[PDB]
């Protein structure tokens, strides 16, 4: 069967807070930084 | 015989913002009064107030359209 | 005009399907399709509880029309009572592997 | 136009505009009084340690506030339905003007007498002359006589605009194909200012609207002086 | 033709732990694998058209 | 098994979890292309210079906050987890299903983050209105791109439309009618009609512009004797049910925070809460028109929407009165869930007071298609969708996670949050009275003091969403497990511990009927 | 181990391939429309059918083969399929909107009258009204071959459910035909566009139907339906009395009215 | 609510690590790219 | 309505089978000889490039871009006339 209870019916592991916290930070952060590199590529094209 | 022309006066048949069908039935309305005299040999004159009013509410780019189409047979409206 | 060649429920249907159809012939309800009906819910007279472990979320409208349902865990052993109004409940357990 | 640190409505520069401010000085009062109730009551409800946990009867207040919301609703409604009718009302133009949008500028026709029509683009930044107003100014304004009724035919040649001059309570959309009536009377000279009001591409912040209110016989005399 | 649902019931009723989508036998696997493979190349195949669409080619 | 369990789920729980963490990445996205728009309005002049590339932000700032961090949240977070638990069933009617519905998303993202890297992106508003949206304005693949993603999003909540409709209608306990649902279950219900009847004209609109760019139609062409003003009326048609469905799911949750954080068993005027959700939802159908005062419509017809607007206003009270009575004599406390539900009462009543004055269609001819409508809806949506996620996200993460956060950090988070809407957006009012036009790059001079106010205000809430981030994080890291939940005889979704089995009613309920 | 009726289904795939079929569709006419490929396009739709072939095969096993429909899980999918219905007829409402829109006030472009200058439409009375004639008369095969099911007989179910997908083949091959012979086309302004995408969309949505009997035909040749449960069978017969009535709008509205 | 205290303790220097990480992670890549501005207009 | 002819005891196959039979498909096979009675071709109509009509917006992504889908020589014309 899968995994139950605190810290397992999730898709990221919480094993070690800072493995976790690179994980919250590439994540989190791709999607805050992906708007100003769509902005830059713009200003690029042209 | 108004004549003394400042502008197209309210007409009942179009009270609302849209005047698109205003100008249109002004311009078809000249160019048929103009079709008929411009046969049966009469005046263009008695058109006037038709041309006055389609003259103040149109586009000017519509009537030019509307001109080069009627020039071309391709003018949909019926004069 | 007329003729068979379809199967029926009672040569066909299987699993749970079958099971549910054939507990229903017999009048019983092991798969919870319908809503009890409850007892006076006395101490005396508690509302009877079937569940296949020794727990089960019961859920009491205390009155008719109420649109507030009260939760509560009842466990094997002693009637316990609904914490708004009071009604008894008893689980009864074991079942099911037949 | 707007001044600095603006807070409220553009001065009315006609009587309809004038209806509108005193509409929503009414609305206001209205929109002050019941979030200030609201903003109180909760505060009532949380500033005290006595409890009352058990079910609550809610018929009879249900009642209270449903009719009270219902008559406040009737007294916003009452005068913006005046106001609406009010501004609908015949009027007898003197004066009809066409004005086109495009991708990005204003272009006007006064067609009643003589073939007169011009463009209207913003004035550059770089070309601003002392106390001209960035973003707003236009090489050719739309001169129109005080004082009288003028009809507004608004239209486009490309895509949605909206001819707008917020100091006489105006916005009409222009969509192609489509020509939209609206009547315009400033009881004042002066220049009233307006921008496009629907997105229009790249330069939908950079196509103004400038009307220049004068007498009629100046008004005449410019029409004359433009052919 | 015959009634052959019975035969179909045991088959897909026979208690190996196999999720339905596989529980017919090898074409099954093959067919989810085909399918699965079409998905994740077309994918990547789409996401190299994003990667050729936004940058200019005259 | 990471595959079979987080790409080939069937499980409510699981794929409430993939929505809640696919609503908060879209989230950051959301907020990045805010901070972009109010960094080009910051100072007066142009940042980005190219106000084409501010369209473009401006457009998909809204396609992800509304269609990518709101919907996702409530509906595909807080309902998947909520909705079975609160009716003690096993799952959701359609399991698989459901889980289409979500790996659209994904898709549906890609498609509009294309749309952006494209020729010149689609500068085109939300709203997409053509002939701007059309094949000369926005010659290219951008607009297509869009489009494509507004249709697989719009198969997405269809298709949970049908599923919460079906779960809530089958699945309840025999003994429980719809009388004895919580307000959220009803709240989603609502929703689920709401997304029914309103996507598929949305869909019809968007597919007769893309049939307009690629097939030679004129649905919207005057050439060939089509009208811009029908596209409006299709888009709208949906667009005003689109935000009730936005707030429906955040009075469920506001209804439930109050509730619990009172210290009461049940809400005040149930019914009323639930005639007053359904008034919404039908009303919602009859006064689009109010997004059109402005395109030359008849006087009669502008009467009739006024007046079909303003009634709304009357089963809003109710449920705003209704909070208010369910605070009185509670036992109060204090928690970050109950500061976010008090701001939500506040901030959304504001939002709908400033929507009344914009109703009145004579007002709304100065008012429409400035900040003043900007102001309105972002008092609705990021102190109203905004605040309802948030209330809920920290009442429910310990169900969800077994863990708790600190609860010092979250009323900080709080506390940051409100100042920084307030100052982004209050001062909107004045910039939209005094006359500046939205889609706008750069403003005549007048407007720098409030526009400076305004983007200030934007880095204040970019600090609380990065503090969140922080505080999600410590709670993971500390990893303080759950034990008590008090008021589970009115909280079923509590009662089978933190988080939950994979596996809950496994045995259903029991509820006699007397 | 449950003691509810309903559904706790296998983990499955085919919610991803659903998913990513429907990304591989839309780029693949993004490619079509935009940068003159079909390849996307053409895998798009091959993993779809794929998915919809494995995804509903999953159901049968399920259903038939399982016995995991309940009548608890019977009435969700009822409710699902009314639900998914009435989704449909709201999308359609949006082109009958659309063609009421642009007929009711004919603008200048068109000579301010409908039918616009230029368009000379189909006679209702000729392929129209065999085309009604063709799906009615299905309406009523489908009601026979219904009540032959619910009675036990197989042979009659059969020859009925024949008889409704000859008529549904019959309807849009004579479609395709008239299609074909039409003197206006799609780009025939606000006329050829609301004829072509609103009986086009009604077109796909015949065939969606055939294909759903065909299935439901197959499916009785192999005794998949008993005389009690075959909601199959209904689910088709739904959605085929909706497919019906779409055209009735049609020929009343733009073939009849709009002529 | 009630719960067990922490089964990995976050200390005051830990959450300033996290929140300084955290607070970086948004704030470099936007910066970056605000800096570059001119650099990508000229160009 | 109770349309016109009688019926309505129980209801079986048996009577769904006689309309079938009975009205159903001898409508469909009337409306069959009316339509193979009309038909043949007809006097396809003078060209006039009206704007309205052979709109061209984009190229069609198919043949020359300039065929609609289900071209007929015979009845549709390209916006410059009909074809040799
Ligand atoms: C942000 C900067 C503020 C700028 C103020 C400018 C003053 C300088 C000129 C000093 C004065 C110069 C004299 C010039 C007179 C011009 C009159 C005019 O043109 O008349 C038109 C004016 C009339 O409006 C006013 O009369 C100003 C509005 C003030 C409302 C009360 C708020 C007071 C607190 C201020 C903090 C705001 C931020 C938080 C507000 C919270 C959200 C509402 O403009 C409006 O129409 C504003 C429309 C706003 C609609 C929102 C309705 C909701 C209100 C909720 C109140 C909650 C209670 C506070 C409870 C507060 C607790 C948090
Ligand atoms: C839900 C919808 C939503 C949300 C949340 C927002 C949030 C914000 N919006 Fe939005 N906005 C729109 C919907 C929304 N907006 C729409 C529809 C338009 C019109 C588009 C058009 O004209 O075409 C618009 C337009 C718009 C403009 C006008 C552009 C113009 O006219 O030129 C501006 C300018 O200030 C603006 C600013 C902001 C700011 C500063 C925020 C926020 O930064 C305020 C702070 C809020 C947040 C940062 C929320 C973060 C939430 C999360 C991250 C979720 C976390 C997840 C979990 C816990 C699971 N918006
Ligand atoms: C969750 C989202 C949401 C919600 C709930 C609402 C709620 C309302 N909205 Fe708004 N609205 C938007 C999101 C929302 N809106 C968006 C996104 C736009 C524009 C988008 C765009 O153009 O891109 C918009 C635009 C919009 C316009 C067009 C303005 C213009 O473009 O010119 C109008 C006009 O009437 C309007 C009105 C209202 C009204 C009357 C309500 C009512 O439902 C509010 C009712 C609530 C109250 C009234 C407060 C509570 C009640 C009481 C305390 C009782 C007492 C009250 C009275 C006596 C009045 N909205
Ligand atoms: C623009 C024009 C303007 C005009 C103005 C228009 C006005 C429109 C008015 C609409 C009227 C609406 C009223 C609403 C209520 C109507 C009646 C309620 C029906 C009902 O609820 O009755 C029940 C159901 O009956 C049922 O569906 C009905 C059962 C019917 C059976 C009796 C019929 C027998 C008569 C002959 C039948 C027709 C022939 C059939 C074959 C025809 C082939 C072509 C009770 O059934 P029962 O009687 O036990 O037997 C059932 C038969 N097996
Ligand atoms: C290029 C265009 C081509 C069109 C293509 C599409 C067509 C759709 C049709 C599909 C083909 C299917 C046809 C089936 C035919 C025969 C089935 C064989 C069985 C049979 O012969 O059926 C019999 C009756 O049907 C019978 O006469 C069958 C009767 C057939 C009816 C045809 C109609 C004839 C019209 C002539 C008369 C017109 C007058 C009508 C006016 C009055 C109406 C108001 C009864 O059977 P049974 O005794 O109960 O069986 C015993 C045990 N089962
Ligand atoms: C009897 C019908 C048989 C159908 C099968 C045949 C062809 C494939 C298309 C079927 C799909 C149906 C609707 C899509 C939209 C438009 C097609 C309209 C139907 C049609 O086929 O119309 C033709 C136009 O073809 C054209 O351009 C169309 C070219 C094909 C375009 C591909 C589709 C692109 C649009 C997809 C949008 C899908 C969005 C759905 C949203 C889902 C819900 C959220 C008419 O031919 P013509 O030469 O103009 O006139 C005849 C003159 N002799
Ligand atoms: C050239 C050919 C091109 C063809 C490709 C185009 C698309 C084709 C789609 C055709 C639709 C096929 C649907 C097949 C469904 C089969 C599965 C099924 O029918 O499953 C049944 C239940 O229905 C259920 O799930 C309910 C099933 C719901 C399906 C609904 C289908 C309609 C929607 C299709 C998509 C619409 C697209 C619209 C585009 C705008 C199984 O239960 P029963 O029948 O009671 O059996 C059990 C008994 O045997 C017990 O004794
Ligand atoms: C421009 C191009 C855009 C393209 C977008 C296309 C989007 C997606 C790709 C298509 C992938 C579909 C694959 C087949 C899906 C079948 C769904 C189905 O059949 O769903 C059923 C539920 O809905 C029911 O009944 C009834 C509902 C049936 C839904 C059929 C799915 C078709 C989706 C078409 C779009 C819908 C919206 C149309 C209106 C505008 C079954 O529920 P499950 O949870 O599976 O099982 C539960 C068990 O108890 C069964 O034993
Ligand atoms: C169902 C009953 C509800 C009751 C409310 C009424 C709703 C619908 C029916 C009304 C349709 C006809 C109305 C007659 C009145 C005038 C018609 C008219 O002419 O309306 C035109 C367009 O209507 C059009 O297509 C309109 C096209 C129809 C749009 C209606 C939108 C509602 C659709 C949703 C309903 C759900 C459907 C469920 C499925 C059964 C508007 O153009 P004009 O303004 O004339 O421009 C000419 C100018 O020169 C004048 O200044
Ligand atoms: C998230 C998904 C978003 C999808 C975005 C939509 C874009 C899909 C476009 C597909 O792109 C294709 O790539 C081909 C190569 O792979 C190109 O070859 C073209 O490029 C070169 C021309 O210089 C040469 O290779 C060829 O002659 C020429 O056909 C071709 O035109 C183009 O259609
Ligand atoms: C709206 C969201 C954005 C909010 C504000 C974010 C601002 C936070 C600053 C973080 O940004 C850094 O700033 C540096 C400068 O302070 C940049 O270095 C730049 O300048 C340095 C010297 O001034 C050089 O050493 C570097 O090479 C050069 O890249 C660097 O790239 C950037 O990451
Ligand atoms: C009758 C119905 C349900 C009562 C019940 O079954 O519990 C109740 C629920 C909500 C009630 C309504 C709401 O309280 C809102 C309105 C309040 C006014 O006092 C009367 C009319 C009013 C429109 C009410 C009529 C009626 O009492 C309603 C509609
Ligand atoms: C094969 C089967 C007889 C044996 C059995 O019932 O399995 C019979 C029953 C009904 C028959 C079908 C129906 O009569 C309908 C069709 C009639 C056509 O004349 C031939 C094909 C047609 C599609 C038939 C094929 C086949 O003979 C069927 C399917
Ligand atoms: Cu022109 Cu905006
Ligand atoms: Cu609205
Ligand atoms: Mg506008
Ligand atoms: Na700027
Ligand atoms: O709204
Ligand atoms: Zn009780």
């Amino acid at each position: 069967h899968y995994e139950e209870g605190p810290g397992k019916n999730i898709p990221f592991s919480v094993e070690n807070k800072w493995r976790l916290l690179a994980m919250m930070t590439l994540f989190f952060g791709s999607g805050f930084a992906a708007p100003f590199f769509i902005v830059r590529h713009q200003l690029l094209k042209k | 015989k108004i004549k003394n022309y400042q502008t197209a006066p309210f007409d009942s048949r179009f009270p609302n913002q849209n005047q698109t069908r205003n100008c249109w039935q002004n311009y078809l309305d000249f160019h048929r009064c103009e079709k008929a005299m411009t046969a049966k040999g009469g005046d263009v004159s008695v058109c006037e107030w038709y041309r006055r009013v389609y003259k103040s509410l149109c586009p000017i780019s519509w009537v030019s359209t509307w001109d080069d189409r009627r020039a071309e047979g391709t003018f949909p409206g019926k004069i | 005009a007329s003729g068979g060649g379809v199967p029926t429920d009672e040569e066909q249907a299987t699993g749970l399907e079958r099971e549910v159809m054939l507990a229903a012939r017999k009048g019983q309800d092991p798969y919870n399709i319908l809503a009890p009906k409850a007892t006076s819910g006395t101490k005396e007279d508690p509302n009877l509880v079937p569940s296949i472990t020794n727990k089960r979320i019961v859920g009491c409208i205390c009155e008719e029309d109420n649109s507030t349902v009260i939760w509560f865990w009842l466990h094997k052993g002693e009637a316990q009572r609904c914490p708004s109004c009071g009604t008894h409940y008893k689980l009864v357990p074991h079942q099911l592997a037949h | 136009m707007a001044y600095p640190m603006q807070l409220g409505f553009q001065d009315a520069t006609s009587p309809i505009m004038e209806e509108l401010l005193h509409f929503h000085d009414h609305t206001l009062m209205i929109v002050f009084l019941i979030s200030s109730l609201v903003l109180y009551i909760i505060s009532l409800m949380l500033t005290t340690k006595l409890t009352h946990t058990s079910t609550m009867d809610a018929q009879e207040v249900e009642t209270i506030w449903t009719i009270l919301p219902a008559i406040i609703l009737i007294l916003i409604a009452l005068p913006s339905l005046r106001i609406l009718y009010m501004m609908d009302e015949i009027n007898n133009p003197s004066l009809t003007v066409k004005t086109m949008g495009h991708q990005w500028y204003w272009s006007y026709e006064y067609t009643d007498y003589e073939d007169l029509s011009f463009d209207s683009y913003m004035i550059p930044t770089s070309e601003l002359k002392p106390g001209e107003l960035r973003l707003l100014e236009v090489d050719n304004r739309v001169v129109l006589p005080m004082e009288m009724t003028i009809r507004m035919l608004v239209s486009s040649e490309d895509v949605l605009h909206s001819w707008a001059v917020p100091s006489l309570g105006l916005k009409t959309d222009a969509i192609p194909g489509r020509l939209n009536q609206t009547t315009l009377m400033s009881s004042r000279p002066g220049l009233y200012y307006g921008q496009c009001s629907e997105i229009c591409g790249s330069n939908h912040s950079f196509m103004p609207i400038v009307l220049e209110l004068v007498p009629l016989k100046y008004f005449e005399k410019w029409s004359a002086s433009m052919l | 033709f015959e009634n052959r649902v019975a035969e179909k019931q045991k088959l897909f009723q026979e208690d190996n732990g196999l999720p339905v989508h596989l529980k017919g036998g090898a074409t099954d696997n093959i067919l989810y694998r085909v399918t699965m493979t079409l998905c994740l190349g077309g994918t990547l195949y789409s996401l190299y058209c994003l990667g050729w669409a936004s940058f200019p080619h005259k | 098994m990471f595959i079979n369990r987080w790409l080939f789920s069937t499980n409510h729980k699981d794929i409430g979890t993939l929505y809640l963490l696919f609503g908060a990445w879209a989230g950051m996205v959301g907020t990045a292309l805010s901070l972009l728009i109010r960094a080009e309005l910051g100072q007066p002049g142009t940042l980005l210079g190219d106000d084409q590339i501010y369209n473009v932000v401006v457009t998909a700032h809204a396609f992800v906050m509304i269609f990518f961090m709101v919907m996702p949240i409530m509906i595909g977070g807080f309902g998947n987890w909520l909705v079975p638990l609160m009716i003690g069933a096993p799952d959701m009617a359609f399991p698989r299903m459901n889980n289409m519905s979500f790996w659209l998303l994904p898709p549906s993202f890609l498609l509009l983050l294309a749309s952006s890297m494209v020729e010149a992106g689609a500068g085109t508003g939300w709203t997409v209105y053509p002939p701007l949206a059309g094949n000369l304005a926005h010659a290219g693949a951008s607009v297509d791109l869009t489009i494509f993603s507004l249709h697989l999003a719009g198969v997405s909540s269809i298709l949970g439309a049908i599923n919460f409709i079906t779960t809530i209608i089958n699945m309840k306990p025999p003994a429980m009618s719809q009388y004895q649902t919580p307000l959220f279950v009803w709240s989603v219900m609502i929703t689920a009609v709401l997304l029914l009847l309103s996507l598929p004209v949305l869909a019809a609109g968007i597919t007769m512009l893309l049939t307009d760019r690629n097939l030679n139609t004129t649905f919207f062409d005057p050439a060939g004797g089509g009208d811009p003003i029908l596209y409006q009326h299709l888009f709208w048609f949906f667009g005003h049910p689109e935000v009730y469905i936005l707030i429906l799911p955040g009075f469920g949750m506001i209804s439930h925070i109050v509730t619990y954080y009172s210290g009461k068993k049940e809400p005040f005027g149930y019914m009323g809460m639930v005639w007053a959700m359904m008034s919404i939802g039908f009303l919602g159908f009859i006064v689009w028109a109010h997004h059109m005062f402005t395109v030359g419509m008849d006087v009669d017809t502008r009467a009739y929407f006024t007046s079909a607007t303003m009634i709304i206003a009357i089963p809003t009270g109710v449920k705003v009165f209704s909070w208010l009575a369910t605070l009185h004599g509670g036992n109060i406390k204090w928690s970050p869930a109950m500061m976010w539900a008090l701001g939500f009462i506040f901030l959304f009543t504001v939002g709908g007071l400033t929507g009344i004055v914009l109703a009145n269609s004579s007002l709304d001819i100065v008012l429409h298609d400035t900040y003043y409508v900007v102001a309105h809806f972002h008092y609705v949506l990021s102190m109203g969708a905004v605040f309802a996620i948030m209330g809920g996200f920290v009442h429910w993460f310990p169900l969800f996670s077994g863990y708790t956060l600190n609860d010092t950090w979250a009323k900080i988070h709080f506390a940051i949050m409100f100042v920084g809407v307030n100052m982004t957006f209050f001062p909107q009012h004045f910039l939209g009275l005094s006359g500046m036009p939205r889609r706008y790059s750069d403003y005549p001079d007048a407007y720098t003091m409030w526009n400076t106010i305004s983007s200030m205000g934007s880095f204040i809430s970019l600090t609380a969403v990065m503090l969140m981030v922080f505080i999600i994080w410590e709670a993971f890291a500390s990893k303080r497990e759950v034990l008590t939940v008090d008021l589970t005889t009115t909280n079923l979704e509590w009662l089978n511990g933190c988080p939950p089995p994979y596996h809950t009613f496994e045995e259903p309920t029991y509820v006699n009927l007397k | 181990h449950q003691t509810h009726a309903y559904h706790m289904v296998n983990p499955s795939p085919w919610p991803l391939t659903g998913a990513l079929s429907a990304l591989l569709m839309t780029s693949g006419l993004t490619m079509w429309f935009h940068f003159n490929s079909m390849t996307l396009l053409m895998i798009g739709l091959t993993t779809n059918m794929l998915t919809m072939y494995q995804w509903w095969r999953d159901v049968i096993r399920e259903s038939t083969f399982q016995g995991h429909h309940t009548p608890a899980v019977q009435k969700g999918l009822r409710y699902g399929m009314i639900l998914f219905i009435i989704s449909e007829v709201l999308f359609f409402t949006g082109f009958f909107w659309a063609f009421y829109h642009s007929s009711l006030a004919p603008t200048p472009e068109l000579g301010g009258c409908w039918p616009p200058t230029g368009i000379h439409p189909l006679n209702p009375l000729e392929v129209p009204l065999l085309n009604t004639s063709v799906l009615l008369a299905s309406g009523v095969s489908i009601t026979w071959a219904h009540h032959s099911l619910m009675e036990g007989d197989r042979k009659h179910m059969l020859q009925a459910l024949f008889i409704t997908i000859t008529l549904g083949v019959y309807f849009t091959l004579l479609q395709a035909s008239e299609y074909y012979e039409a003197p206006f086309t799609i780009s025939d302004g606000v006329y050829g566009s609301t004829f072509f995408v609103a009986t086009g969309f009604h077109g796909l949505h015949v065939i969606i139907g055939s294909t759903f009997l065909i299935v439901c035909f197959f499916r009785q040749l192999k005794f998949h339906f008993t005389s009690n449960h075959h909601f199959g069978f209904e689910a088709a017969a739904w959605y085929w009395h909706f497919v019906d009535v779409v055209w009735l709008f049609l020929y009343v509205s733009i073939y009849w009215w709009g002529s | 609510i009630t719960a067990k205290p922490a089964k990995t303790p976050t200390s005051p220097k830990e959450q300033a690590i996290g929140l300084s990480v955290t607070f970086l992670s948004f704030l470099l890549p936007a910066g970056w790219v605000l800096y570059h501005l001119d650099n990508y207009k000229k160009s | 309505a109770s349309a016109a002819k009688g019926d309505h005891g129980g209801t079986g196959a048996r009577t769904w089978r006689f309309l079938t039979f009975g009205l159903a498909l001898p409508s469909v096979a009337l409306c069959t000889l009316n339509s193979w009675l009309h038909s043949g071709h007809r006097e396809r109509p003078a060209f006039i490039p009206y704007h309205h009509l052979r709109i061209r917006t984009k190229p069609f992504s198919w043949g020359d871009g300039n065929h609609t889908f289900f071209h007929n020589p015979r009845v549709n014309p390209l916006p410059t006339g009909y074809e040799k």
